[PDB]
């Protein structure tokens, strides 16, 4: 017969980000105008600098 | 206290920097009073605006000033004119919310106002910050809430055709560095009731809607008597004299 | 001596405290909202000879699309209002209404669930007490217009003392004959035909000459807080609707003849703030009640 | 210099189905980036002054709309209808639309009439002239605004000559 | 922990069909219930601190052998995490799942003739806070509905209004009440931020405050341990 | 809130604000005391003609209080007029009752 | 009312307007509902802990009660025993007047 | 029947028409706002090496420059405050100031001078009438606390009539021994040692049985509107000062103990829904008249 | 005006003139004589029916 339903696009509610990620503020439909995380360069090993 | 002195000299350097740049804000002969002992334009400035904490000197409100604080008022009052709003609903699909059927769009986002309850029992609410350090997102998102304690962007385009109601890209991003919420673009469409197949499609094919209270822009045809604004227009009889003095030079 | 009250006054029955809450009050302002357009849809389908206009405002109101065969009851709206009018008349009437249900039908139209925006005017008189001596005859007749007709036999005069209620703002007095007219421990003045008075100086007193009958006809005003949307003519019409339907027939209550009579004797009691604030929402009720009836009568 | 604005800025469009059934007016007044985690109101002020570019109200300006308008061909209309505006040629459309898909009859010349005359430009008691348009909300709240705080500084010249009259020397 | 961390109805419901009988009750002795003693709260107070001893504290304390011992000690580790020492109830009953325990007549247990005013004034429903009152609403619905006592459920929420304004919205029988039910039952959870490690004034207080502090390193070092044991076994 | 907004600001000439009391300007108080001179005459006129002719210019309507009619039930009974023996009492003014 | 529009977003979670009242939002709700179960055991303790939860995160600031203390001045006469022919009567709280 | 009184409760003088105006009431709300901050720049200046802030905070009140020889009286605003709360208290006052002054020292500051956006709380105890029988004897004593000894010497128990009035919102009856109290027509509870009452309930009775006598100690607690600025702590100081001072003694007043016993005495008043208007306003002059003086003594 | 002159137009079919009574056409002759019919069986009834 007519085929009225056999399927489509389908909306997937998540998306997995499967790699490390650095950490990072909100962007997209949240936009975060503070400044972003500082990356300090903290718990050396040997004494460089010093 | 230190703090105190570092936030104010880094705060003063970036007004300094932001008020010079481009057309300065200040006029040249200004500058000539305060560099008149030698210092830089810069730098005259930037005395004068430490002195002037703390003033109690009146200053008188320019109509320019009233115009942009009426607009700020409205921005801030009225989010949805300008395309953005201050909490979000995801829900299940399977779930029956009350929505906005005055546009006759086919599973609406819209709702006057967002569900204080639910089945007889309030929503759930949960702030952005909150939410992005959540590592049970799974557990919480099969119930259903609303984000809020943000400041929401979303678009829309209405399409006149028929089809399934849905958003341009996935709800959230799940990273290990937290989560976030995607864009919000909005594909609405009208709705024919007795299409079996684009119902079939809105009840199995999207599994998560995502609500936002109904913007105040958008207003039915039936009601176009509410469009009818009033303009009022000086008399053309009037003459503008851009030079109003009132005496000659001797000569 | 001998005590003469009003009699719509006496023995005011118990309201309802159920569907009281932010909640339910929203409820009964979209009702009246939706009510509201579902006459002015019919008027204009009659107008242009299509039914679609109220078609639509059907739809909205009953969630169901109008169906020849059927008897247009008004859906589930209909229903819900009529059980939560009942609710609010007594104590004992009991509440059907899920809280589920009032919820969903709340989310119709974005309406603010405030009853205190503005305020209406009620003309009933609150004669809570009139004491006469011996030998004198009072007798009170009417609550929009109280006619007091009083009548002494004795050879001296008589001082009747009037105790209207401590709730009613202004109160206007007028006779057959001029009479005096004053306060306790006041002077006396000269006869006149018309006083105005308010109820919270204290009470008043009239002398009675002997000889003939003095009518004094009183008519006050009393200002209660109702919701912007609040009209006198259409709350009057639903209530002798929900009377003559059948909606307020519960054991040991007490019957009014108008509305007003109702707000102003719950007032005139216990804890008669709370009761008024109930009785607020009923009359709003019963004017989304008085609209929707007349378009989908039964 | 005092600038003169000859159009309104309605800022209105209508937007209609395939089969007619559904239609709606949106105003658009475009879409601003909001930034969290810092005060609303400052970036509030910064939109502001966008905002007023895009409706002409940043500068001082009158309005002149007054000659924005055409008569009709009937005799007994001597009525100005005024151009400005979402036009209700475009409801009438619309409408007429909308009655097809429900099978009712078009609009007749009656309510036509009564359509097409809703805009409309008439005279006051002062002599300045009312231009009765569809428009915005927020478009008119705004524009209407702007207008009573420039006007405050529009003043007759025989008030300002008063002004001025006691620094004005003898040479 | 596991019982404490689910936060929805099918939650629940779910894992009552997958826990034993076994997991409800103890084998430890603790002490007998409803004792006025003084605690130590060296956090506070010098003196030492009272307080009463409860079913629901979340300690093993002795129960009867009778069918309200059994009911009791079941509500008790849905609302406290630890259930009460019954003694020898037998292979029979113990591989059965909590959920058979209620809803079920192949149990051999006649759970008929069951006063809920009598159990809650046992439980302490006075105490307990909102969630603990709605899952041992929904304990007392599924024994309702599978002995046919629906009445006797109502006239109970009849003369406690305010267990009546939280009742449970589900209807035993019917699975849409159960998918479409939006309460929220979570007594523990990863929270945002942390809590302090200091005590607190109750013992229930206190107890509850312990499995909310390690329910965070339970979700993360529970998977392996139990997974060990798991291994070459037959699940009861 | 825009229109309520807009439609305040044209009666009152004054933007709403929160935390205050919304009275309705300086329209309102011109209309409180133009209604107490109407009632007597002994009642001050203290509104300026300026303040009342700068009102009316915030609409255009023509004023005209002649246009139409009204119907008033109140019944006048000027007089009645009985012998010695009879008692007349006259009780209402929308139904007069007259017992004699 | 800028300051004010800002100190009231924070507490209801919602923009003032001027046609609604203002309540104080779930805020005022949680607050009044908690009062009511401190007082007496026999109050419902309806609001939920999702709710507290969410209320918490509004503010960092420690809940800690016992950092300080305060001096209430009430006088607690547990018992004044009397004997025979002898009348004792014990008036007020804040400051108590034993009449013998 | 003997009848026993609140010893505050009797002849409510008069209080002042004048300064009740838009203008004058921003005059006031603008005079607390600048006495605060002579305050706090008082103790500003104190604490560190400068008297900048002090002279800065001193300039805007006084319109001058301080001066070391010259005595920091306070200016014009000091005097314009002193005499406008002459004016408040007594109708009998003359009105100094004129208003072309006060709308000069108005503009100042940018204050709404609304004075009914918030409420206090009050303590005095209005005990209107308690009516005792013949063989019984009643005392009433204190505001703050209202002592009500009673004995009757009768052969048998005794009711006695207490009446708190209509504008309290709640009494609260502690007895020494338990005792018996209920409303009009009602059935007498069990003996308890407290009692809690709605002052609008109506009359309540008390039975006084032979010896042993009762004394009743009553809190009472009335809801105000007043600005948001209002203090009580510094309202009641001001009142004290301003009594000490003198601005109070006229012909043909009453005085009061507390600010707290002068405000409900006019609230019990006739008329007294309006004097309650001006006796608010009053309370924020004599705030910022605590404030001003304790900077500026003289 | 010209609203009020389509009003009474259509209500009279009449155009109004400034020298004229305008007392409402032959509408409103036709609702007084229904008026009158109404009340009284003895009343003319004389408007006909076309």
């Amino acid at each position: 017969g007519e085929i009225i339903y056999d399927g489509g696009l389908s909306s997937k509610l998540a998306d997995v980000v499967d790699k490390t990620t650095e950490p990072h503020n909100a962007d997209g439909a949240v936009k975060d105008g503070r400044i972003a995380p500082v990356k300090l360069d903290l718990e050396k090993q040997k004494l460089d600098k010093l | 206290t230190s703090g105190s002195i570092i936030n104010h000299a880094n705060n003063l350097n970036k007004v300094i920097n932001h008020v010079f740049a481009d057309k300065p804000l200040i006029s040249e002969t200004m500058l000539k009073i305060l560099t008149i002992d030698g210092t830089t334009g810069k730098d005259g400035y930037r005395n004068w605006l430490d002195k002037l904490v703390g003033h109690n000197y009146p200053v008188y409100v320019e109509p320019v000033v009233n115009i942009m604080n009426f607009i700020s008022a409205r921005f801030v009052a009225d989010s949805s004119y300008f395309g953005y709003t201050n909490e979000i609903m995801i829900m299940p699909n399977h779930i029956n919310v009350p929505v906005d059927d005055r546009f006759g769009f086919r599973d609406s986002p819209f709702c006057t106002s967002l569900p204080r309850t639910i089945m007889g029992n309030d929503v759930r609410r949960i702030s952005y910050n909150v939410f992005s350090m959540m590592e049970d997102i799974d557990d919480v998102i099969s119930e259903g809430f609303i984000l809020y304690d943000a400041y929401f962007n979303f678009s829309y385009d209405i399409m006149t055709t028929d089809g399934v109601t849905r958003l341009k890209e996935d709800i959230l991003i799940v990273t290990d560095t937290g989560n976030d919420i995607k864009p919000i673009h909005f594909y609405i469409y009208f709705e024919n009731r007795n299409d079996k197949k684009l119902r079939y499609e809105s009840k199995m094919n999207v599994s998560y809607r995502l609500y936002i209270k109904t913007p105040a822009c958008l207003l039915p045809l039936s009601d176009y008597m509410r469009a009818q604004h009033d303009y009022v227009s000086p008399s053309s009889s009037r003459v503008y004299i851009k030079d109003p003095a009132v005496v000659y030079t001797r000569s | 001596a001998n005590r003469a009250t009003s009699a719509f006054l006496d023995n005011p029955h118990p309201v309802g405290v159920n569907y009281v809450d932010e909640g339910s009050r929203q409820f009964v302002a979209v009702a009246e909202l939706l009510a509201s357009k579902l006459i002015d849809s019919s008027r204009e389908s009659d107008e242009s000879n299509s039914d679609v206009p109220f078609v639509q405002a059907y739809s909205k109101f009953a969630d169901d699309n109008p169906r020849h065969l059927r008897v247009k009851t008004g859906g589930k709206m209909a229903n819900a209002l009529t059980n939560v009018i009942r609710s609010y008349y007594s104590i004992n009437a009991p509440a059907i209404v899920p809280q589920v249900e009032i919820d969903r039908l709340a989310s119709k139209a974005t309406v603010s669930g405030d009853m205190y925006n503005s305020y209406a005017i009620f003309n009933s008189v609150p004669i809570v007490e009139v004491l006469s001596p011996a030998r004198t005859t009072v007798s009170i007749v009417g609550s929009d217009r109280a006619d007091v007709t009083m009548l002494n036999t004795g050879a001296g005069a008589a001082n009747i003392t009037f105790n209207f209620g401590q709730i009613a703002e202004t109160v206007i007095l007028k006779g057959s004959v001029p009479f005096q007219l004053a306060r306790l421990n006041q002077p006396m003045p000269a006869a006149r035909f018309t006083y105005k008075l308010r109820p919270l100086d204290g009470p008043f007193i009239v002398v009675l000459p002997v000889g003939n009958p003095l009518v004094i006809s009183a008519t006050a005003a009393t200002r209660i807080q109702v919701p912007l949307a609040f009209n006198k003519a259409l709350v009057e019409s639903g209530f002798q609707t929900a009377m003559n339907d059948g909606l307020f027939d519960i054991q040991n209550v007490n019957y009014y003849s108008s509305f007003d009579e109702f707000i102003i004797s719950q007032y005139h009691a216990q804890d008669g703030i709370n009761r008024v604030s109930t009785c607020v929402i009923l009359g709003l009720a019963l004017q989304a009640y008085d609209q929707m009836r007349r378009a989908l009568p039964v | 210099e005092l600038i003169k604005v000859p159009t309104i800025p309605h800022n209105l469009v209508l937007i209609q189905s395939d089969n007619g059934k559904h239609a709606l007016i949106k105003e658009d007044l475009g879409q601003w980036p909001v930034e969290t985690g810092i005060s609303l109101v400052n970036q509030a002020g910064v939109f502001a002054v966008q905002l007023a570019n895009k409706l002409g109200i940043d500068k001082p300006f009158v309005l002149d709309a007054g000659s924005n308008y055409f008569t009709d061909t009937s005799f007994i209309d001597t009525r100005k209808y005024c151009t400005d505006g979402l036009s209700p040629r475009e409801i009438q459309k619309a409408l007429n639309r909308q009655r097809a898909y429900y099978d009712r009859p078009e609009l007749t010349i009656s309510e036509n009439k009564t359509l097409l005359s809703q805009s409309i430009i008439y005279p006051d008691a002062d002599g300045n002239d009312v231009s009765i348009i569809f428009s915005g909300a927020m478009s008119h709240a705004i524009f209407t605004y702007a207008q009573s705080q420039w006007n405050k500084n529009i003043i007759k010249l025989d008030d300002y000559i008063r002004e001025i009259t006691l620094t004005v020397p003898k040479q | 922990m596991d019982v404490l961390s689910k936060g929805s109805l099918k939650e629940l419901l779910a894992h009552l069909e997958k826990t034993p009988l076994e997991e409800a009750i103890s084998y430890r002795i603790g002490t007998v219930p409803y004792q006025n003693v003084l605690i130590s709260r060296n956090e506070y107070y010098n003196q030492l601190y009272p307080d009463t001893t409860s079913l629901i504290d979340g300690v093993s304390r002795e129960g009867q052998r009778n069918v309200n011992g059994l009911i009791m000690s079941i509500i008790s580790y849905v609302v406290s995490g630890s259930g009460h020492y019954i003694p020898n109830i037998g292979f029979m009953l113990l591989r059965r799942s909590i959920l058979d325990i209620l809803t079920k007549h192949d149990t051999g247990l006649v759970t008929n003739n069951l006063n809920y005013g009598i159990i809650a004034r046992n439980l302490t429903v006075s105490k307990m806070n909102c969630e603990q009152r709605k899952r041992m609403l929904i304990c007392f619905k599924l024994l309702a509905y599978k002995d046919g006592n629906q009445n006797d459920y109502e006239i109970y929420l009849n003369q406690n209004i305010p267990l009546k304004q939280i009742a449970p919205n589900f209807i035993p029988g019917d699975m849409r009440t159960v998918i479409h039910n939006q309460d929220q039952l979570a007594i523990v959870g990863i929270p945002a931020y942390r809590l302090t490690q200091s005590t607190e004034l109750s013992i229930r207080d206190d107890n509850a405050k312990s499995y909310k502090l390690g329910y965070v390193d339970w979700y993360n070092s529970n998977s392996f341990l139990r997974e060990r044991s798991e291994f070459n076994l037959i699940r009861l």
